[PDB]
């Protein structure tokens, strides 16, 4: 009836429930933190062994551009309902307007768009087991948390109609991006978080999860995971593309950067390989039914490699 | 029998001829109705869904299941009747005419037993004879409903079971809501594989396995106002319909369902021909043919199109994104005008944003409308309906240093997942604009002071999510005597209307390319220039009817070496 | 016919006379219209068009193509009917008047089966007549709409079709849009040139 997965936990389930912390490092690389923290807040859900009153799970995410913060809440969503689009996503872009917040639950009666309603309780309401994403809550103003004051601690909304909504089965989660070696890193992000927030609002929360910077394995891992998405896109017009590790390498190589997270390698690629193939493929030099072998010639596989290039075969 | 009929439609008989489609894949919602039926009290479901995801066909497949006999003995041999509100109220003129019908249904219904009550649309009972607070048919069926003495099936869209019922709770109480969420990919590559033999044998034409994997797939991926399976059904229907009348046995292939889909919205997926292929691989020439330098940022916009075209695209991220920086009358919005013009034909299509008016705190909702509740909702944004008009466009945000961090704080939507929700609460898609983000900062060296000026303007995720920053270079007198040569040539276009013929000489160029340099240039001047000794000469010398209409103007110079300065040198108007 | 000639105009007889003018350059549009009108299912088209740029004259258009049988065979010899909404709901006074006029103009649509309607402002279905005791036009229009035993052509502004039919999704559903795009310099002329000997 309400889809709110209270079950017998068969075997199966049991042991995904046991084994989702690899799941979600299927799709994430690094970050033990956070899916740690994820996979607590799922797997006391899910026991049947949790608050009543406060929500499933309610964390704040911080930490630099690109490391995985909506991915992570995206590869959740994918792993709980099977697909992205089934992520109440608002994005608090949208709210820097102190006037902008009747949005989030609804016009008050005797005004225009009353019969309307909101656009977050009502998607609540129609799926009211839901992972809500909150992206980049500093740039909303500070009004705009006070109605979601309520919901993180006693996890009810009251609309424009008078109606309470229920978010005691949803997880809450915040991403930010302020404070931009690892606890200086944490101790900075706190201490921004303190003082740009009210404390009574950093009290009600579960956790507060640091994203660290990305490593060399980290990237040279999230090379693979992102030309995955590459080769499935080949796959519908019955050609593959298989990299040489030298390939891989210089990927990974030209692509990192410890300013930045993982957007610098997928430049690095959709400049290296998905460009000069988009150009071979137009040219009708590969088509179906053919393999496509990319390799880098004039390297030693240690240098920066100013001067290799990319081989289509 | 002879009561029912006259008001309704027996779903039983029509699966009886098979005048039905046949509904496949939909076992789990038509086992929770036949489950729901099957109760004591409160037996009424209603299928609550998106509008366009088979809440009919449910019944329908409910009506053929029982015809064929899959049907527990709760649902056995059991008419299933659609109720018509329309011919109930229809003809009664009186109190006693509509409460009459609709008694001796419900007394038909009592003592045959056998016919289970479909009402689709069931929002239509609030409110039948009379006003919500009168007698009419909620307050009829109000009482039979709540001891579950009369069994019927409703459907109601989201957003209409949100307005209408919700607000009548006596009718949501007495109705248990079965949800039928949208088809996924393979549910709807399934669900035209079963219904191919009715639209192969009404069109006259075969349909290709592939076709509907494609038709799936690009219904899924582009048209977002609609919803599966409705709208892979449209595209093979559609094309159907193209092959009977292109015929008057034809063969659909994925190359019809995409131009049905280009037809429909205008998203340029197509099989490449030879001549666009050409046109598609030499465009930077296309480009060239207007835009005079400035090799990479026309060799990165056509890396990025050429990409887009080829099927190469990230699905969740828009086509391009760019940052123009770089000195004033370069040609930042010329480049963008190229594109309008190489992608649409026209330059009109370019949906232009100038941020120079975005420099208040109280205009950022220009862009995406009003909340609910304030003035101007019902308009909504400019930019997302723009967009809406046509979803493959180029966007033009002009001058962007003029505005500040509120509408970039908007823009890291678009710039990430390609969606804008407007005041109004939908969702828009950005999933093939080509954005444009032209700016004026920083006036090699100038390279890293342009880049050194847009970190410090800008937070790193803005500057992080845009595809390529590009620099424009300045001219020099190469460039800068090709543009002389672009402008004569649009001055003599231009005059060509009015029975005129324009040359210029060599020298007159030159002249005129010696007087237009400067580290400040562009074509902001040089372009002063020709309105000056040019433009304005022509128009003082036809206005008193020397060297008129039919004759052709030579513009000559006269005291100058060709080398010099050309200070003293005046053109000479023959 | 004679429901139908109390509440709507013929345009194939008036096509018979004459009385529309000539339509010219417009043969994309009425090509995507027959090619939406031979459809199984969901056979409505919309014409989605800014005032001004010939809505109307699309439907003329189709009308002069019907009369002269430059059709295919699925509207060969098929009346194509407007439907006055005005006169539809003009004398009614009661509750069920209104509803036995559609009921009797669906009627005699079914057992004809060659006739197409066409709905100038096509918005007006919702609210089309909606008192205390009331069911608009859209609603008895829907099903049969969905099913597709009812060919419907709709012109409508833009901007009428956000403010109205965005409104309700599930009418929506039923039209499929027709984008009418405004005439370029030279189709204009083109246009001139065929009203040349009417104006003159
Ligand atoms: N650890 C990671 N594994 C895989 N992809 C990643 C990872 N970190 C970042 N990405 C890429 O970055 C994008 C998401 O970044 P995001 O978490 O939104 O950063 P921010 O929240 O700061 O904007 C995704 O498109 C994804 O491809
Ligand atoms: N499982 C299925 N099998 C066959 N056809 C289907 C199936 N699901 C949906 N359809 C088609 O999609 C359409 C769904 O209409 P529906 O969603 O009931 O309209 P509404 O939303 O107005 O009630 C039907 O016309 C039907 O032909
Ligand atoms: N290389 C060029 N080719 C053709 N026209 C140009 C060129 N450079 C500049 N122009 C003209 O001069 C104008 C300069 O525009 P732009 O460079 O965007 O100014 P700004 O840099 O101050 O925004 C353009 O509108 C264009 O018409
Ligand atoms: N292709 C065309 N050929 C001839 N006349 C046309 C054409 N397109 C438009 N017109 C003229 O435009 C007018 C139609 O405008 P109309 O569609 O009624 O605007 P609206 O629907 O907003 O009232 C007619 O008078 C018609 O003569």
């Amino acid at each position: 009836w309400t889809g709110i997965p209270v079950f017998k936990l068969t075997e199966a389930e049991t042991t995904r429930l046991l084994r989702m912390e690899e799941e979600l490092h299927k799709r994430i690389i690094g970050q033990e933190d956070a899916v740690k923290a994820v996979s607590k807040a799922i797997r006391r859900t899910r026991a049947g062994l949790k608050d009543p009153k406060r929500p499933s799970g309610s964390f704040i995410f911080a930490g630099p551009s690109g490391v995985g913060k909506t991915e992570l809440s995206k590869a959740l969503a994918n792993f709980l309902f099977g697909d992205d689009d089934a992520l109440i996503q608002i994005d608090m872009g949208e709210f820097h307007d102190r006037f902008t917040a009747s949005r989030l639950f609804g016009a008050p009666p005797g005004y225009v768009g009353y019969e309307e309603g909101g656009q977050l309780t009502e998607k609540v309401r129609r799926k009211p087991f839901s992972v809500v994403l909150f992206d980049e809550i500093e740039k909303a103003h500070q009004e705009i948390y006070n109605s979601l004051l309520q919901v993180l601690e006693d996890g009810r909304l009251t609309d424009g109609q008078g109606r309470t909504v229920d978010f005691k089965n949803t997880v809450l989660i915040f991403t930010s991006n302020l404070g931009t070696d690892y606890e200086r890193m944490k101790q900075k992000v706190n201490d921004e978080l303190k003082k740009h927030f009210r404390p009574e609002f950093l009290n009600r929360i579960d956790d507060i999860i640091v994203f660290h910077q990305l490593t060399r394995e980290e990237i040279i891992r999230m090379v693979d995971l992102m030309i995955s998405r590459v080769a499935g896109q080949l796959k519908s017009k019955d050609m593959a593309l298989v990299l040489t590790d030298a390939a891989k390498a210089l990927l990974a190589k030209r692509g990192f950067d410890p300013v930045l997270g993982a957007r610098p390698l997928r430049r690095t690629i959709q400049r290296e390989i998905e460009d000069q193939l988009s150009e071979k493929i137009l040219f009708e030099e590969v088509g179906p039914g053919q393999v496509v072998t990319v390799d880098v010639d004039n390297w030693d596989g240690e240098g920066p490699g100013e001067d290799a290039v990319f081989t289509f075969t | 029998s002879l009561v029912l009929d006259q008001f309704g439609r027996n779903l039983t008989a029509a699966a009886m001829e098979g005048k039905l489609d046949p509904v496949i894949g939909r076992e789990k919602e038509i086992e929770r109705v036949m489950q729901v039926l099957s109760r004591r009290t409160k037996n009424n479901p209603v299928l609550i869904g998106e509008p366009g995801v088979g809440k009919t066909a449910v019944v329908e497949g409910l009506a053929q299941a029982i015809v064929h006999g899959e049907v527990p003995e709760t649902l056995k041999d059991k008419q299933l009747y659609t109720l018509d509100l329309g011919s109930l109220v229809a003809g009664s003129r009186y109190r006693g005419d509509f409460e009459e019908r609709l008694k001796k249904v419900l007394k038909e219904i009592n003592t045959r037993g056998d016919i289970i009550l479909f009402i689709d649309e069931l929002h239509t009972l609030v409110g039948a004879g009379a006003a919500e607070g009168a007698i009419d048919a909620a307050s009829i069926l109000k009482p039979k409903l709540a001891r579950g003495e009369l069994q019927t099936i409703g459907a109601t869209t989201l957003d209409e079971y949100r307005k209408y019922i919700e607000k009548d709770a006596a009718l949501e109480r007495r109705f248990q809501p079965v949800q039928v969420g949208e088809p996924t990919v393979e549910h709807t590559i399934e669900i035209l594989k079963g219904l191919r033999d009715r639209y192969e044998a009404h069109h006259r034409v075969s349909i290709t396995d592939a076709a509907m994997v494609a038709a799936a797939t690009l219904a899924d991926r582009y048209i977002n106002d609609r919803f599966l399976p409705d709208k892979a059904i449209d595209l093979i229907d559609e094309a159907g319909a193209r092959m009977r009348i292109r015929r008057m046995v034809a063969e659909v292939d994925d190359e019809q369902i995409a131009e049905v889909l280009g037809n429909w919205t205008g998203i340029p997926v197509f099989k490449l021909t030879e001549a666009e292929t050409t046109r598609l691989l030499r465009m930077e020439e296309e480009l060239h043919k207007r835009i005079i330098g400035q090799e990479d940022a026309v060799k990165a916009v056509s890396k990025a199109i050429r990409r887009t075209r080829a099927g190469l695209k990230d699905p969740k991220r828009p086509s391009g994104s760019f940052i123009f920086a770089g000195p004033s009358g370069v040609g930042k919005t010329e480049l963008s005008k190229a594109l309008a013009n190489f992608l649409f034909g026209d330059d009109d299509a370019l949906i232009q944003i100038d941020m120079g008016e975005f420099h208040d705190r109280f205009t950022a909702s220009r862009l995406f409308g009003a909340p609910p509740g304030y003035v101007g909702y019902e308009e909504g944004g400019q930019l997302t309906e723009k967009v809406r008009r046509k979803p493959f466009s180029v966007v033009l945000f002009d001058e962007i240093e003029k505005a500040h961090q509120e509408i970039y704080n908007s823009l890291l939507q678009v710039l990430e997942d390609g969606r804008l929700t407007d005041g109004q609460g939908r969702t828009v898609d950005f999933k093939n604009t080509v954005l444009i983000f032209t700016s004026n900062l920083g006036t090699e060296r100038m390279k890293q002071k342009v880049n050194d000026e847009l970190k410090k303007h800008f937070r790193p995720e803005f500057l992080n999510r845009i595809d390529d920053i590009i620099v424009f270079h300045q001219l020099t007198r190469e460039e800068i005597i090709r543009m002389v040569d672009l402008m004569i040539s649009r001055v003599a276009g231009q005059l060509k209307s009015k029975d005129m013929a324009l040359v210029l000489t060599d020298a007159a160029k030159a002249l005129l390319a010696k007087r237009g340099f400067d580290p400040v240039l562009g074509a902001r001047p040089l372009r002063r220039t020709i309105q000056r000794e040019i433009e304005d000469q022509l128009s003082e010398k036809i206005l008193f009817e020397e060297v008129g209409p039919g004759q052709v103007v030579t513009v000559d110079v006269d005291n100058w070496d060709g080398e010099g300065p050309g200070e003293d040198a005046v053109f000479t108007f023959t």
